[PDB]
């Protein structure tokens, strides 16, 4: 862990890593995973998992289905504006999930709420998303897998956000799954 | 610290409740224009003039031929005469109505704007 | 600026007078006051509720006819502009009787 | 504290006169501005009680004029009261302090 | 306290309301019994004004306590349920 | 008992405004005298139904009104009168 | 920190409790509506017959009682089916929310 | 100790009641005197031109012929139609022999109430 | 900065349309030919654009000669 640099090859603080905190198992075996690592949230993995699909994506984007964008504003008040909005959020959220097509990921990292219409075209597109992480996860997966942080998406590209295969399984330690990025 | 502002919080709760009594006021003033509304189909249907049986007070009832809908009449300000053409008795109350249901807009949305924060207040309160 | 400070005769007061022809007068006759231009003052505004709708405006309505008098007698007493006392100790003055007083070309 | 309350009293009292003639004026208002220029579909008479007179619109105009004048008056009262609370909130409240001090 | 306080209040109030209406129907019953709503009569059930003789009166006016008034015993029963 | 205050500040508040209403009719008829004295159409109200038919008949009602009004109140300012004197 | 999200997590209880008393009015209503219609199915045995909004009662013939019966209902029906494919979408958006909050902000 | 606490409550519980009563009694005198003045003797002479309410905010001109006839009701089922004299005589009982009771047990029951 | 992206101003997505949505930078990147054009004719052949455009977007300008030049900072845009 050297990419990051000022300069030259330098490593910055174990905040740049992070700790685990699994009681069960036993110490004797006890081991560091390669590459970046979700724990203390997972527990049960996502409905498509141990498929291999390329270039990790993240994103720290507002995508969940509301009245407005990054903001809820007061309750609907002309009543027939439902069926508008939610054919305009369904063709804006999809308008936004197409350009993650271009990377092809297998997990879509957000630490903002993903969104049931967003997360149906993934499942249409053959791609889960993730959710739910911090703001240090945010740069930790954005090196482990190669990439930028990005807020919002379309501002990504193959080899610029995300190298080669995405390789994730999610498995036990213990009585709960955890996130494995292998 | 933690004991005086406990103890402020009791006027806080009671100043959040008089708020929570505004906005049943606004539940329960929305009443006379709902039906005013609901009232708005019984004028074109009866434009031609047509018997109907009225309330006097509250509690009467008397069987009269409504007729006369170029001075169909509502009442306004101090004492105000509010003389409601024939055109408009079929289809400008429509608008009339839109407009109470303006002043109906400044009571919902111009006062749970305002709320939202009295909400706030309520999940503040926690801490 | 320093240099055109000068000497004046009579007086200069800042501005209180607008709509009222402000642009100027000739043999402008000035009246001192030091009485009411208003309605009665009590521990309210008024004698009544202050929530009767239909009661200020129907008693004001000849409460407006009574500084309506005020002003129609500031006028047959010959007034161009008015000089009123410090105001503190007194009532306030309705602008509308103001609005009034201005139609005849008086200032205060 | 009397003075204090005295103070809040007559706060409290103005301002819900002032507050029930702001919510029968935010109606009065609309409907007054479209009246003004509607004429034909609505024309002004006055329902002085149980009976109708042909009434012209200066006469109305001037009324909810001087209802403004009159209720704006009353606001510069009501918070020249409120300055006059806030000044004894210290010293008519420090009466009782002080005497249970020395 | 609360937990308990607002199901025990909730349950109650939901055939509270109903005791009230049924009290209501109660106190009307006053008009066929003595102010004699026997004749020809434009009578109204809400929304409509039916001109007949009122014959229907007497069961409708019945079908309504044979319910409610069982309503309110399981209530004043269940308010003995847990104490 | 001193129960003078709670039986007359209602009725002299009532008393007031009673009278402060029969003015305003007054008042109202003066203006149906002066103001759209039109004979041939004038709005004028028994209770809740408007005639547009009286002119000199809206007496009728503004006598009745007027009397049914003072007398009564006059009436019971005597009566609030005299609850107060029973007492003192 | 986690505190606006913690505050997302309340506003999203706070829609929970929009979503019950939204359904909630709607079916009370509709109850009431079927009483209605019942009542309405029950007396058009007879002719002579007046309507209105209780503030007023229009006279009619029994083909306008039919219309009525029938014109007004529909509304509130194509309305309660409205109403479902409202409730559908705001308790979904509830939901999940709860499900990808609350075992996963615990972290 | 609890005299006073009981005595403002009962004060209050009595106030509202005396606010309900006083809040029914204008409008049946209403229905009483308006009918009577006006109706009884116009209406019954001669057709006119009128004024009825639609709603309690909207108000129709209206015209209404020597009908004679007046309807009554106390509750949202039970309905019973009249003539022009037996009406207002059934209505006047239920104010002029109410009031004697009810504001009765109003002034007099203040006056035991102020000791009770 | 023309953006595919809301990280700066000028970028809306609040619009109701699934094309306008996206084109919307599309026509903007059509119109600056014109802004190309007429920095020509002023003289320049390269623009330089502070942060936030997009490499494809540089790639517009490329193609016409008056390419633009990314990561400008405000340190920059200052001086």
């Amino acid at each position: 862990v050297q990419f990051e640099e000022n300069g030259r090859k330098e490593i910055d603080i174990k905040k740049y890593a992070r700790v685990e905190k699994i009681p069960g198992g036993i110490i004797e075996d006890s081991c560091v995973l390669r590459g970046v690592m979700i724990n203390k949230d997972v527990t049960h993995p996502r409905m498509r998992r141990y498929i291999k699909n390329p270039r990790i994506v993240l994103l720290d984007s507002s995508l969940e289905y509301k009245k407005g964008e990054s903001q809820t504003d007061i309750e609907i008040t002309r009543e027939e504006d439902f069926t508008r909005i939610l054919q305009m959020e369904e063709e804006y959220i999809q308008q936004l999930c197409e350009d993650i097509i271009q990377l092809k990921p297998d997990v879509v990292i957000t630490e903002k709420g993903i969104s049931d219409l967003a997360q149906h075209y993934l499942m249409r597109a053959n791609i889960t998303a993730i959710r739910r992480v911090r703001k240090t996860d945010n740069n930790r997966i954005a090196r482990a897998c190669g990439a930028r942080i990005v807020s919002r998406p379309e501002e990504l590209r193959e080899d610029d956000v995300g190298t080669g295969a995405g390789l994730l399984e999610i498995k036990k330690i213990g009585d709960e799954y955890f996130t494995f990025i292998t | 610290n933690l004991p005086q502002l406990e103890m402020l919080k009791n006027q806080l709760d009671q100043e959040v409740e008089f708020l929570s009594t505004s906005i049943a006021q606004l539940k329960v003033v929305q009443t006379k224009y709902v039906e005013a509304k609901d009232c708005l189909n019984v004028l074109n249907k009866s434009n031609e003039g047509k018997e109907l049986l009225v309330p006097l007070t509250s509690s009467m009832y008397v069987p009269g031929k409504l007729h006369d809908v170029e001075h169909v009449l509502i009442d306004v300000g101090t004492g105000y005469y509010v003389e409601k053409t024939a055109e408009d008795a079929k289809d400008f109350f429509k608008r009339k109505i839109d407009f109470l249901t303006k002043q109906m807009e400044k009571i919902q949305p111009a006062l749970q704007e305002k709320h939202a924060m009295k909400q706030a207040v309520m999940e503040m309160m926690s801490q | 600026t320093i240099d055109d400070c000068e000497l004046v005769e009579g007086l200069v007061l800042t501005q209180k007078v607008s709509n009222s022809g402000i642009t100027r007068v000739e043999k402008a006759k000035i009246g001192l006051i030091q009485f009411c231009l208003s309605a009665p003052k009590t521990d309210m505004d008024n004698q009544i509720v202050v929530s009767d709708y239909a009661q200020m405006d129907r008693v004001l309505r000849e409460e407006r006819a009574y500084i309506l008098n005020l002003v129609k007698q500031i006028k047959k007493t010959g007034c161009n502009v008015l000089l009123i006392q410090k105001s503190i100790l007194r009532d306030a003055l309705s602008d509308l009787a103001l609005h009034f007083l201005n139609k005849m070309k008086i200032m205060v | 504290v009397e003075k204090y309350q005295q103070l809040q009293k007559d706060l409290s009292k103005s301002m819900s006169g002032r507050q029930k003639l702001e919510a029968q004026l935010t109606e009065n208002n609309i409907v007054k501005e479209e009246l003004a220029l509607l004429d034909g579909s609505n024309v002004v008479f006055k329902l002085l009680g149980p009976v109708l007179v042909k009434q012209e619109l200066g006469e109305a105009r001037a009324t909810v004029g001087k209802r403004l004048d009159y209720i704006t008056a009353e606001i510069k009262r009501y918070e020249s009261q409120l300055r006059d609370l806030e000044r004894q909130s210290e010293q008519q409240r420090e009466t009782l302090a002080q005497l249970q001090q020395e | 306290f609360n937990r308990l306080r607002q199901e025990q209040r909730g349950l109650a109030s939901k055939a509270a309301e109903l005791e009230m209406e049924l009290n209501e129907h109660s106190l009307v019953i006053d008009t066929l019994k003595e102010v004699d709503e026997t004749r020809k009569c434009y009578r109204m059930v809400g929304g409509v004004l039916v001109e007949r003789t009122v014959k229907e009166v007497l069961p409708a006016l019945e079908n309504n306590k044979e319910q409610i008034q069982k309503i309110i015993e399981t209530l004043t029963q269940q308010l003995q349920a847990k104490g | 008992f001193a129960r003078n205050t709670s039986r007359i500040t209602e009725l002299k508040e009532e008393i007031e405004v009673k009278k402060k209403q029969l003015q305003n009719l007054e008042d109202a008829c003066d203006d149906i005298m002066l103001a759209d004295d039109d004979c041939l159409m004038i709005p004028y109200q028994i209770g809740d139904v408007f005639i547009s038919h009286s002119q000199e008949e809206t007496q009728e009602m503004l006598e009745e009104a007027k009397k049914n009004l003072q007398e009564e109140i006059d009436a019971l300012e005597s009566r609030v009168e005299s609850i107060q004197r029973v007492l003192a | 920190a986690f505190t606006e999200l913690q505050a997302k997590v309340i506003d999203t209880q706070q829609k929970v409790k929009l979503a019950d008393i939204q359904i909630e009015q709607l079916n009370r209503t509709k109850k009431h509506a079927h009483l209605t219609d019942t009542e309405i199915m029950t007396l058009v045995d007879e002719t002579n017959m007046y309507e209105g909004v209780g503030r007023m009662f229009i006279l009619q013939s029994k083909e306008a009682i039919h219309s009525q019966l029938l014109e007004k209902q529909k509304i509130a029906e194509e309305k309660i089916k409205e109403l479902e494919q409202k409730k559908s979408y705001l308790e979904r958006s509830v939901k999940e929310a709860e499900d990808n909050i609350r075992e996963m902000l615990m972290a | 100790d609890e005299q006073y606490q009981k005595y403002k409550f009962m004060e209050l519980n009595l106030a509202q009641k005396k606010r309900r009563l006083k809040g029914q009694i204008p409008e049946i005198k209403q229905t009483l005197e308006i009918l009577k003045y006006m109706q009884k003797k116009k209406e019954s002479t001669n057709s006119m031109e009128t004024r009825f309410l639609l709603a309690d905010n909207l108000y129709c001109k209206a015209s209404v012929p020597p009908t004679d006839k007046v309807c009554l009701w106390l509750g949202a089922n039970v309905m019973l139609e009249y003539d022009i004299d037996e009406a207002q005589a059934l209505l006047e009982k239920n104010l002029s022999t109410a009031t004697k009771n009810l504001d009765s047990l109003e002034e007099d029951l203040d006056f035991l109430r102020d000791q009770f | 900065s023309l953006q595919k992206t809301k990280m700066k101003l000028g970028v809306q997505v609040v619009i109701t349309d699934p094309e306008k949505l996206d084109q919307i930078r599309q026509r903007e990147s059509d119109i600056t030919k014109e802004r190309i054009q007429k920095i020509l004719a002023t003289g320049a052949n390269v623009i330089l654009t502070t942060g936030g455009i997009d490499d494809m977007c540089l790639k517009y300008f490329v193609e016409a000669g008056a390419m633009a030049v990314r990561r400008v900072l405000k340190r920059d845009l200052k001086r």
